């Protein structure tokens, strides 16, 4: 009765897989009319290039992020992808020219099934760590405002309030921003609607903290003024942040398919 | 009209894939299709995803069988999104409409996915395997789900139609 999340949870890593897998199904077709008809499969040198030119972007603009990222996970685990997809190709084009010797040749089927196999494990691989990395540059900046919202109240001056709110307002920004594409990529729309619903709450809270902390910093300051409420005032203010910021944080980890399980 | 195809003895199938075409069955099968094209392609579909549930294993000489299947159910899937929207269009209801403009976005996202996951499958035919076998049977349920869906949200927006209207499914029940 409730809604589980595709197994591709982004439209990226199901807008170049979609293609990839289309090439793909012809030649996985024409080989089991090899094997099982046993008809001579035809030349395959167009269908292989094609599917290479399907990839090779992938792996091309994935090296220019080695060159371009800072993710150490990433610049780890992305080589072993690029290898297993690159290898993939290679066998795929032993294939094209193996039939296009002998179109009856089977070390050639073999390679042309497992190359096919290989593409798609491989181009999900290289998508999904991408996609990992993603994540963790998000979070990173979410949990960045976390720990800021920590510290206001530390807050005790004018002097400091207006530093406090120079650093906050960017770093709000920066997260508002990243939420917006991100939501604008999941494929969940449940996920999409949450990340959406906690943003706009944490925007509007923004004015609301940093007037608090004004009218603490202000009451403080006055003599004989209580200042016990002034204070409950910013913390339940950062505190309904915190949460917000937390729920967006657990809803960016919802990217598989196999934890929201039928 | 054509009934389910029970499983047979000694018969390799995934369960839950079966048991949930066998649901999504039910549900259209109380509907005449005469008159009802949604109803039609919603039969035409349970039916589709049984026989998948006997391919997932299958085995030698099954790839092509698979992805055709994959193929007929997206067809069918395209079929019933593109009618669920015409009925919405002309439903005056402002929830009903909603929640059926929810699905015909939801669809095309399981249909294009089940396409991608049936090619992968079949380059298989290990836990590798397995679980590109969960992950089928798992989006498979997902279509079932969101197809029965939108045979019910279609069913209650023939209730309250607009006048200015040409579009009409046939809503009428079949007794035993």
């Amino acid at each position: 009765h409730h809604h589980h999340m595709p197994v591709f949870h982004t439209r990226t890593i199901e807008s170049i897989l979609e293609p990839v897998a289309q090439q793909i199904s012809h030649l996985v077709i024409m080989h089991e009319e090899g094997e099982v008809d046993g008809k001579a499969i035809p030349d395959l040198t167009a269908p292989v290039a094609a599917v290479q030119a399907a990839v090779s972007n992938l792996v091309r603009v994935g090296k220019e992020t080695v060159q371009t990222t800072e993710d150490q996970i990433l610049k780890r685990d992305m080589p072993p992808a690029f290898i297993k997809v690159e290898n993939a190709c290679t066998k795929l084009v032993q294939a094209a020219q193996m039939l296009q010797s002998d179109p009856y040749s089977v070390p050639a089927r073999d390679y042309l099934i497992d190359g096919s196999r290989g593409i798609l494990s491989g181009t999900s691989d290289l998508l999904l760590t991408f996609d990992e990395a993603e994540v963790r540059k998000i979070i990173r900046v979410c949990k960045g405002i976390l720990e800021y919202l920590t510290v206001a109240e530390v807050v005790e001056t004018m002097e400091d309030l207006v530093t406090y709110t120079k650093n906050l307002g960017p770093g709000m920004t920066k997260m508002a921003k990243m939420i917006d594409e991100r939501q604008q990529e999941l494929t969940h729309q449940e996920h999409r609607v949450m990340l959406v619903n906690s943003m706009n709450t944490v925007k509007e809270l923004l004015p609301v903290l940093i007037s608090a902390m004004k009218i603490f910093v202000t009451t403080k300051n006055s003599k004989n003024q209580g200042i016990e409420e002034a204070l409950k005032n910013r913390n339940f203010t950062v505190e309904k942040m915190s949460a917000e910021i937390n729920e967006i944080i657990r809803v960016l980890q919802l990217t598989s398919w196999d934890e929201d399980a039928w | 009209d054509e009934e389910f195809p029970e499983q047979k003895a000694g018969e390799v199938i995934n369960q839950p894939m079966m048991m949930a075409a066998r649901q999504l069955h039910d549900e259209a099968r109380k509907w005449s299709s005469k008159g009802n094209d949604i109803i039609a392609a919603a039969k035409r579909m349970a039916l589709l995803m049984a026989e998948m549930s006997r391919l997932v294993r299958g085995g030698s000489g099954t790839k092509r069988a698979l992805i055709q299947c994959a193929k007929d159910i997206a067809k069918a899937s395209d079929e019933v999104t593109r009618l669920a929207k015409e009925v919405a269009k002309q439903c005056t209801d402002k929830r009903i409409r909603t929640n059926l403009l929810q699905v015909c976005e939801r669809i095309p996202t399981i249909s294009t996915q089940l396409k991608i996951l049936s090619t992968v499958k079949a380059t298989m035919l290990d836990e590798e395997s397995e679980q590109a076998t969960e992950m089928l049977v798992h989006n498979a349920q997902n279509l079932m789900q969101s197809v029965k869906e939108t045979v019910r949200e279609a069913e209650a927006a023939s209730i309250k139609i607009r006048t200015d209207a040409g579009f009409t499914l046939r809503w009428v029940r079949k007794t035993p």
